[PDB]
């Protein structure tokens, strides 16, 4: 869940 | 979690 919020 | 290095990472845990 990279930089996804 | 996985950009653990800033948004995922708090700058440390996880938030920007």
């Amino acid at each position: 869940p990279p930089i996804l919020l | 979690r996985q950009i653990k290095i800033a948004f995922q990472n708090r700058r440390l845990k996880a938030k920007k």
